[PDB]
Formats: C-alpha cells, structure tokens, sequence
C-alpha cells in the first residue's frame, strides 16, 4: 500500500507527453485553445493513473 | 599517467533542499572509479564538461582559458584567480604559450599539498556554470578515498562555443558522462554519500531499490 | 492483558513494534 | 535621449522583481521566485545550504521555501482540506443530519 | 457528498529585493555636457530600472 500510493502520487510529475506536468505552467504560458490540448494529455494520463 | 577517482566528482545538481532521503538524477557526472590524468599541463579537451582538481597549499594556480579557438576570432572565456576570490571575462586575446605574461572584443566580465581543490566546469547550453569544493587532506599526490560533494559558485550567460580549455601541487583532469546516480541527503540538507548506477551489479541492485542496503535474494 | 498499559498483552505488543503526500 | 537595445545576452537591468507583505500561520496563495502554489506557509529549523531556493518531501512534493527577501526558510503545509460527510437517520423517520 | 478546502485568505509574491538606485542623477542633475555632434554615451548597466 506504501508503493500504490507513492507510484500514485509520482505519477502527478510525469508528462504523458504534453508540454509540462506542473498545470501552472500551461495556464500561464499558452492561450486557452492550446491550453486545453495539453491539460487534455495531462488529464488523459492522470485519469488512466 | 593515470590515477583512481574513487568517489569524487559528486556535485548538487539542483537549488534543492532535501532531507534524511535518497533521490535519484540522469546528468553529466564523473563515474566512479575512472581514470583521471595525472599531472604536476597542455591544453585539453573540453569533451561535454570537465572536472579540474589541485592538491593545493598557496592558491598556486592563476586561472583557465575556454573555448573553440583559444586564439581571437570568438570571445574565448578567461577565468582568472585573486587571493580567495575570483575575475571573469569573455576575450578574443590571441596570446602564444605564456598567456599569464601576456595578459579582446569583450561582451562579459565578472568579479567575486596540505588542501585538496575540486572543481567541475559545465556547459548545459542553457548557458554555462560552474562547481566546487575545498578540502583539508593528507599530503599523499594521489587523490585520497572520500566523499564530498561540489558545490555551485556561478552560472555565466555568456553562450560562447567551447571544445577545449588550458590552465592559467600534483593535479588531475577527468570528464564528465551522462549517467544516472543515487544522492543520499542527511537532515541537513547536505549530500552525503551517493551510488554511481552503472558501476557493477551490486551498485544496479541498489539503484534499482532506491537503497543503499540490500537483503539477501535475487533481484531483476 | 497487562492492567498497566492500550491494554494489549505482552505478545501484541511485541507485534505492534515489529511491523513498522497529500 | 535614452536608447534601449535588447540582443541575446541576458539583460542585467530589469526593475520588476514583483513582490509583496509576506503572511505566514493563514491559508495562502503564494509564488517565491516563479515557483507558485498555495497553502499555510510556516516558519523552519530546515538548514537549506546557501544555493539552495526550495526543499522536497519523501514524494517529491514542495515542504519549504527560501524567502528571496530575508534569511527566512519557511515550511509549507498543503490547504487544510477533507471529505465531507453526511449522517442521516432514514428521511421516512425525520429530516435531522450532521 | 463533497470535499472541504480551506480557501486562500490572501495572495503573496517573493522575489529578490532589486532595491537599487540606478546611475541616473548623475546626469540630469549634471552642470557639463557637450556638444550636439559631439555627443558623449555613458554606458549603464547592472542596476535596478
């Protein structure tokens, strides 16, 4: 229970392949329409987590 | 002529704090137990990134010139040494085999056997920076089995071309690898005892665990 | 039960020591 | 007449440096040196060496930070936060909850 | 039915404290110049704007 919840838990750092996995960086950095794409991965790869 | 880096050539490779941990970093770092050049002078390649260390007693060593060139057409880095401190500048000098008597298009310029000096000099292309530490040791020319880590002292934003450098006590020359290790962090803050990755299968086991001890078994 | 003591007995206790963000 | 030039060498005149009232011991939103977050920002023992700006948990998750404008190395703790439950007796019987 | 979250009272910034008087007077409360050809340039720089 100690490895789920700490792989769980790294997982939040992972990319999943969108342009960063802290989200503030997205908000701040590209325009909604964009924005959404890589939260989309971010979410896509937190959620199959 | 060649001597044993033991375990040295460890430096912070992150503005992190950490405490009573092991983390784990892929980067350029010096392996374990390789080969340095033994010396008591040339010019020298640069590779990916150096690691320079002095069994020093009067701060002997002037300083170090980087780049491609070495001799005009670029800005060629200039490092150079006053007491405890330290001068930089970015220069197009074209000096012969005795810079330190000869004493340049400038766009940077900066101002800061009883001891063992250590220094790392890296180019991340996220311009350059550089790594250090000083050390009391035993008097012995080869380098003592110890550990300590380097810490940082500049980052310079300066984007000149480097390829390779020259030198401004015994002292050695060893370069830098894209390896994983492992960072042992005691309560305060400090890096204290690290595993290069690749070292053996033992040295794997440990980095495979994310420990330092392992019990009996097999492990993939 | 030891009185004493979370009035486990001497065997639990040995067992509550053993086995050992947000 | 003042020109202002801009080339790829890293400017050392900037003049922004956004800052604030720094609080501590309340439920905050905050960002030291472009690391932004919110939470209780605390004071600390935590021995940050001098290059060090920022300090991790076992998880890797932030627990401190370096104020860039003192010596002070804060620990921050995540929002006071939980589920929040409802008991009923069945709503044939009455209509109460806690 | 819901998740609690204590809200943020107030929002911080910290950043290093720039602080410093840039070599400015020295010229507009200057007594000397020059001439409009002869101009003069007083290179500025490390300082706060």
């Amino acid at each position: 229970n100690a490895q789920a919840l700490n792989t769980l838990v790294k997982q939040l750092s992972s990319n999943f392949g969108a342009i960063s996995s802290v989200l503030n960086d997205i908000l701040s950095r590209l325009d909604p329409p964009e924005a959404e794409v890589q939260i989309d991965r971010l979410i896509t790869g937190r959620l199959q987590s | 002529a060649y001597t044993n880096s033991f375990t040295r050539g460890v430096y912070y490779p992150d503005k992190v704090f950490r405490s009573s941990v092991l983390h784990s970093t892929q980067d350029l770092f010096l392996p374990f137990f390789s080969n340095v050049t033994w010396f008591h002078n040339p010019v020298l390649p640069f590779n990916d990134g150096v690691y320079f260390a002095s069994t020093e007693k009067s701060n002997i060593i002037r300083g170090w010139i980087f780049g491609t060139t070495l001799d005009s057409k670029t800005q060629s880095l200039l490092i150079v040494n006053n007491a405890t401190n330290v001068v930089i500048k970015v220069c197009e000098f074209q000096f012969c085999n005795d810079p330190f008597l000869g004493v340049n298009n400038c766009t940077f310029e900066y101002v800061s056997f009883k001891n063992l000096r250590e220094f790392v000099f890296k180019n991340i292309d996220g311009y350059f920076k550089i790594y250090s530490k000083h050390t009391p040791i035993n008097l012995v020319r080869g380098l003592p089995q110890g550990f300590s880590a380097l810490e940082p002292l500049v980052d310079l934003p300066i984007g000149i071309n480097i390829t390779r450098f020259q030198t401004l006590a015994a002292y050695y020359v060893g370069y830098l690898q894209p390896r994983t290790f492992l960072l042992k962090y005691n309560e305060n803050g400090t890096i204290t005892d690290a595993v290069d990755c690749a070292l053996d299968p033992l040295s794997e086991t440990k980095c495979t665990l994310k420990t330092f001890t392992v019990e009996k078994g097999i492990y993939q | 039960p030891d009185p004493s003591k979370s009035k486990r007995s001497f065997i639990e206790d040995l067992l509550f020591n053993k086995v050992t963000k947000f | 007449v003042l020109s202002f030039e801009l080339l790829h060498a890293p400017a050392t005149v900037c003049g922004p440096k956004k800052s604030t009232n720094l609080v501590k011991n309340k439920c905050v939103n905050f960002n030291f040196n472009g690391l932004t977050g919110t939470g209780v920002l605390t004071e600390s023992n935590k021995k940050f060496l001098p290059f060090q700006q920022f300090g991790r948990d076992i998880a890797d998750t932030t627990d401190a930070v370096r104020d860039p404008q003192t010596l002070e190395i804060l620990d921050i703790t995540p929002c006071s936060f939980g589920g929040v439950s409802v008991i009923t007796p069945g709503t044939n019987t009455s209509n109460q909850v806690a | 039915t819901s998740n609690f979250r204590v809200q943020p009272t107030e929002s911080i910034v910290r950043f290093p404290n720039i602080t410093n008087l840039c070599p400015f007077g020295e010229v507009f409360n200057a007594t000397r110049f020059a001439s409009v050809y002869a101009w003069n340039r007083k290179r500025i720089s490390n300082c706060v704007a």
